[PDB]
């Protein structure tokens, strides 16, 4: 199985620094190359930053030179990303991606990506409360219920119903931003009435940027 | 150095159809191109190498082409998981280039939502604080206009919508409009509707409710 | 006096510049650096080549050198030419084996050897790992580039040589792209030999990029040529020997000092040379 899970990303001051991990199960290191492309969301994919540990050599873009550098550990199968002097066009998603011709390659595997955010401060959890359903039963006043996961900073939140027990129907919506600067999004699971008291429904609500571990219970009319 | 320009930047077409996606090159690479195709969120994954050879996944329908300044990505028979955004890249120098994507949308046969609305409950009016939901499930076209109403008071400028990223099953997108008053104005009214106007409804549907426990 | 049936029996020079003499080689020995030309590596300008009709030491393994007229050709004609490590043993092949190829086919001396202008990439332990390495003609001027392709006979022969049944070679640059698929099949015998191996070659822009991909079969270049084309010549097949002369036309019988319209000698000729027909008298 070929891997490359990426580690340590997440909030941090500008002008900062954090060090930002590629490991690779499977195969080794040095005879391939580790190449760090970004995603600043909505743009499309940017190169960063490469390295040719068996050469030996690294060469970096136009637009992150002398700020971020590539180290990589053969005992430990592990690259690394080095971000010094972080920016708000930093902010994004950061890809670690495998590579062989350090004249210029493609990409065989990348990992999954790192969150990396870095803009004035913040160190917040997020507040869970119910959207109440209405009326009846499925077709004249449907059950669809859910959380909104309400005032937070910053991304993601992984809002997993009861485990992810029931992750058919479930739409954990695109978050967006109040004048407060926080973001906040809904999350909604649609069922008919033998699934309505019939069941129990938690929203494992996990902010890990403040690790805030809400398991906030949307049920029947409280009277 | 290089930049990869695409065309066009996203792209509606029915299931079955022939989507062409073009790159041009800004200097003639050659056959230094590769193609990715990336389903929102998750990490990209390469769909051709060398311009045109298949890259050996289960890709079948995908097909490279072109050479020099300009190359083509063909897909001959679409499917309710090409949905993702797609991008060329070069490997002829450094910095490597990609383009900025093209995002191909699926066209369906018209659904209409299962409409809903929401009132808070427990912390929500402990905050000063009151946010209603209006939610919509599994329609398309995307292009719906889900309006607040206080009483019979149109609202402006304060709710924010979120719309899902469209379904690799089906092609249906489900959206959420929360309005948010503060508390000092919530209970100030009795009624609040938020009406449905879309595509696939011969005319709107409303669903509201009125702040009633007691 | 005033016109022509002669030749002087001789390969002369023409712009002072004398033949590339090949001796019992051929173009294609001598270009893939086939060990019985070790003789003729050093090689630096010349007019035309001569091969001879019986130069039988070329592409001692067996298989087919494809556009082999084609550069043929391209080599006949040239001025400044010069060989160069496109791809250094010291630092090209570090993940796959770079001296356990060579073949009782192409020898020297009672010794299994191997091509000097090609390597024989063979696996290094239980892998044959993708390699993906790439030239730059940082040089200015046609770099010619060859490479071979190996076909063995058995698919046993395959995993003991490249590992993967798997395999592919890719070949690529601003003007050449091509996937090679081994076929293996069983054959008779040529030297020894029921794997067969094609030669193949291209030429590189300056500047221009060249990259080899392969997963297995590859026979990638360890020494390729940077060269300038000249033009008005070809390849002529003698037996009869060069000497240090000037003039200003050869054919394979010998060399015309000419000012005059025709000749009765051989229609293939080299440079200001009449043309072929039958020229003897002008009372």
């Amino acid at each position: 199985e070929v891997q490359l899970v990426e580690s340590g990303g997440g909030l941090v001051q500008p002008g900062g620094s954090l060090r930002l991990s590629c490991a690779a199960s499977g195969f080794t290191i040095g005879d391939f190359g580790i190449h760090w492309v970004r995603q600043a969301p909505g743009k499309g994919l940017e190169w960063v930053a490469g390295i040719w540990p068996f050469g030996g050599y690294t060469y970096y873009a136009d637009s992150v030179k002398g700020r971020f550098t590539i180290s990589a550990d053969t005992s430990k199968n592990t690259a690394y990303l080095q971000m010094n002097s972080l920016r708000a066009e930093d902010t994004a998603v950061y890809y670690c991606a495998r590579f062989v011709n350090w004249d210029g390659d493609y990409m065989d595997y990348w990992g999954q990506g790192t969150l990396v955010t870095v803009s004035s401060a913040s160190t917040k959890g997020p507040s869970v409360f119910p959207l109440a359903p209405s009326s009846k039963s499925t077709s004249g006043g449907t059950a669809a219920l859910g959380c909104l996961v309400k005032d937070y900073f910053p991304e993601p939140v992984t809002v997993s119903w009861n485990s992810g027990a029931l992750t058919s129907g479930v739409h954990t919506f695109p978050a967006v931003l109040q004048s407060s600067g926080l973001y906040s999004l809904s999350s909604v699971v649609t069922v008919p009435s033998s699934s309505l008291g019939t069941q129990t429904y938690i929203c494992n609500v996990n902010h890990k940027p403040s690790n805030t571990k809400v398991d906030k219970k949307a049920e029947p009319k409280s009277c | 150095d290089i930049q990869m320009t695409q065309s066009p930047s996203s792209l509606s077409a029915s299931v079955g159809d022939r989507v062409t996606i073009t790159c041009r090159a800004s200097q003639d690479v050659g056959f230094y191109v590769a193609w990715y195709q990336q389903k929102p969120g998750k990490a990209p994954k390469l769909l051709i190498s060398w311009s045109s050879y298949l890259y050996s996944g289960v890709p079948s329908r995908f097909s490279g082409s072109g050479s020099g300044t300009d190359f083509t990505l063909t897909i001959s028979s679409l499917q309710p998981e090409d949905f993702a955004t797609y991008y060329c890249q070069q490997y002829y120098n450094y910095p490597l280039t990609f383009g900025q994507g093209t995002k191909v949308e699926i066209k369906r046969t018209v659904a209409a939502p299962s409409v809903f609305i929401f009132p808070p409950s427990d912390e929500q009016l402990k905050s000063g604080t009151a946010s209603v939901v209006c939610l919509l499930n599994n329609f398309y076209p995307r292009e719906a206009k889900v309006q607040w109403k206080v009483d019979n008071a149109l609202q402006s400028g304060n709710s924010q919508e979120s719309v899902t990223e469209q379904d690799s099953k089906d092609s249906t997108y489900s959206l959420s409009s929360t309005l948010t008053l503060s508390k000092a104005d919530y209970e100030k009214h009795k009624v609040y509707a938020c009406e449905v106007t879309h595509q696939g409804l011969s005319s709107p549907v409303t669903k509201s409710f009125n702040r009633g426990e007691c | 006096n005033l016109l022509e049936d002669k030749h002087n029996g001789k390969l002369c020079k023409l712009r002072g510049v004398a033949p590339l003499h090949l001796g019992k080689c051929n173009i294609a020995g001598w270009i893939l650096g086939n060990p019985e030309c070790e003789s003729l590596s050093t090689a630096s300008s010349w007019s035309y080549i001569v091969e001879t009709p019986s130069s039988d030491n070329g592409t001692c393994y067996p298989g087919d050198f494809i556009d082999y007229e084609e550069l043929r050709e391209q080599l006949s004609s040239v001025s400044s030419f010069e060989r160069f490590e496109i791809f250094p043993k010291t630092s090209s092949w570090p993940n796959h084996d770079s001296n356990k190829g060579v073949t009782a086919a192409c020898p020297h001396a009672g010794a299994k050897s191997f091509y000097k202008n090609l390597i024989w990439l063979v696996k290094k332990g239980n892998s044959y790992p993708k390699l993906s390495k790439s030239y730059i003609n940082d040089k200015g001027k046609e770099v010619l580039v060859l490479w071979g392709i190996h076909h063995p006979s058995t698919s046993a022969d395959q995993q003991s040589l490249y590992q993967n049944a798997d395999a592919y070679v890719f070949v690529g640059s601003s003007r050449y792209s091509k996937k090679f698929k081994p076929e293996i099949a069983i054959r008779p015998k040529v030297r020894d030999q029921e794997g067969r191996m094609n030669y193949y070659w291209t030429l590189v822009e300056p500047g221009d990029k060249i990259t080899f991909e392969a997963t297995g079969n590859l026979v990638v270049p360890r020494y390729a040529f940077a060269m300038e084309r000249n033009a008005g010549s070809g390849i002529i097949i003698s037996d009869t020997p060069v000497h240090d002369c000037n003039t200003t036309c050869q054919t394979p019988k010998g060399a015309i000092n000419t000012s005059l319209p025709f000749q009765n000698i051989h229609p293939i000729t080299i440079g200001k040379c009449p043309k072929y027909v039958k020229s003897t008298k002008l009372r």
